[PDB]
């Protein structure tokens, strides 16, 4: 593609230091590029990959909120009528956030996933799926809503049965799955009590965890499993 | 005050 | 342009909610297509639009200066060797920079500053012109470097001549051009001093005139005022 | 500490 010219190592290369640059749109641009090299990413890549696009889109989602915030507010009785200027502009946000989901979920489908074998590349591949499809469904409003959603899930589960078949439960993949399927749960699904239930099994079953694990390990874990601990201490 | 997510 | 089939008033619109989603980029556009428009800025406009590139372009020179340490650091004693990538992504990044200051420098000479009769507004858009310049002065490191420098130059001083005939001190507009000129010299110019001088200089002038000035006034003066008193801190 | 500019 864009990236066709630039070595794979380049471009990885170039990932890191947008990261350092937090110039997130660059190295989602360059792991794209990466991807589209055709080789498996290592742990690390797929990590600059999510991280790329987890920035990028996170920057979308958020502005996407504000802006249909703004709407949803223009649509109070009593507002004044604005011109379409706000859903336009929430469009135009929402179209750019969903071409961004669609590029990720295009990456996962070619061919990340296909060529994901182990367990880690496999469920942090279905899990991005799931998170990229959960952030279509958050701006879906139309007749596709539901598949949207069932994919997001359909990829969560997936991510989940293989993850508890083959990851410890303290395996940060793992238990950032559960933490993003149990959110899908909770404002996705309408399945709070569901999101809860995840959310609490999932820390339970890694705190028992825990001491398998080295420090360097174990820091990793609590990190997620704290973010659990906060959406169940919001939840409940 | 926002839900994590990773 | 891009933005040729928009509503000016939907352009600035659209800017504003742009800047409330803080999608800098989006609102620049926004407000370069309101500048193309060809009707003078308000002043509200004129912020926008200054927010809009100075959000763009501080952006870009944040990755900028976090490239370039990074390809300094490359290119001391003992560094590995790490291939072109630091400098080529350094380089893209200052030419996406350089391009966005040239958008701005080239609204601004199309035809902002011609119109801008007011002080005011050309002040306004001098300083501007100064800061694109200044920007591209940050990044310059070939034969025109002191072309730019002077183009700098030479935009603040037009404005700095305005300002003090036709503009109050404790202006915000006056102290904001003040404060960057003074930066300019100090860090473009190589001349601390004046950079000193200037900073102090426009302090102690503002200071003497906040007594004209009504509550709301003396607050958005005092607040530049600030940055002159941060600045003149750091540098002395 | 880095200078200021507006
Ligand atoms: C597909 O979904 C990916 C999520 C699921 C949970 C989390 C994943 C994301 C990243 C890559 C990592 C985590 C944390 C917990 C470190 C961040 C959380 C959001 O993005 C990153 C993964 O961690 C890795 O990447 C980090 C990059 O950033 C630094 C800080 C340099 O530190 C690095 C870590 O040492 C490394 O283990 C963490 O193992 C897993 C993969
Ligand atoms: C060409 O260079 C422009 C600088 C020179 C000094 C500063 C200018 C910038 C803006 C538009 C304004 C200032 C501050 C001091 C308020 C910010 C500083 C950097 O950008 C903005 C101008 O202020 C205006 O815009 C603000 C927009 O943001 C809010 C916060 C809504 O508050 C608004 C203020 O009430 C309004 O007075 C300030 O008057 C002048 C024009
Ligand atoms: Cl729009
Ligand atoms: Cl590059
Ligand atoms: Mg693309
Ligand atoms: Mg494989
Ligand atoms: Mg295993
Ligand atoms: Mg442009
Ligand atoms: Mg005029
Ligand atoms: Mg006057």
């Amino acid at each position: 593609g864009a990236m066709g010219s630039m070595e794979r190592a380049s471009l990885i290369q170039k990932a890191k230091l947008a990261e350092q640059a937090e110039r997130y749109e660059d190295m989602a641009a360059f792991m794209k590029g990466a991807v589209e090299k055709g080789e498996e990413l290592s742990v690390e890549e797929r990590n600059l990959l999510s991280v790329a696009y987890k920035n990028v889109v996170g920057g979308q989602r958020a502005a996407w909120r504000v802006l249909s915030s703004i709407e949803q507010k223009s649509n109070e009785e009593g507002s004044e009528e604005k011109g379409p200027e706000v859903r336009e502009y929430r469009e135009k946000v929402e179209t750019e956030l969903q071409g961004v989901c669609d590029t990720v979920l295009g990456l996962l489908d070619s061919h990340l996933i296909k060529e994901a074998g182990d367990a880690e590349s496999r469920v942090f591949y279905l899990k991005m799926k799931g998170d990229y499809y959960r952030y279509l469904a958050e701006v879906a409003t139309g007749d596709d809503k539901k598949r949207i959603i069932d994919s997001a899930r359909s990829a969560y589960q997936e991510a989940m049965d293989i993850s508890k078949k083959e990851m410890p439960p303290t395996h940060p993949i793992r238990l950032g799955l559960a933490l993003n399927f149990s959110v899908f749960h909770y404002e996705i699904a309408n399945s709070p009590e569901e999101a809860i239930s995840l959310a609490k099994t999932t820390f339970d079953e890694a705190m028992a965890d825990l001491h398998t694990l080295s420090e360097d390990s174990y820091k990793d874990s609590t990190l997620i499993m704290q973010l659990l601990r906060d959406n169940l201490t919001l939840w409940t | 005050k926002r839900r994590k997510s990773v």
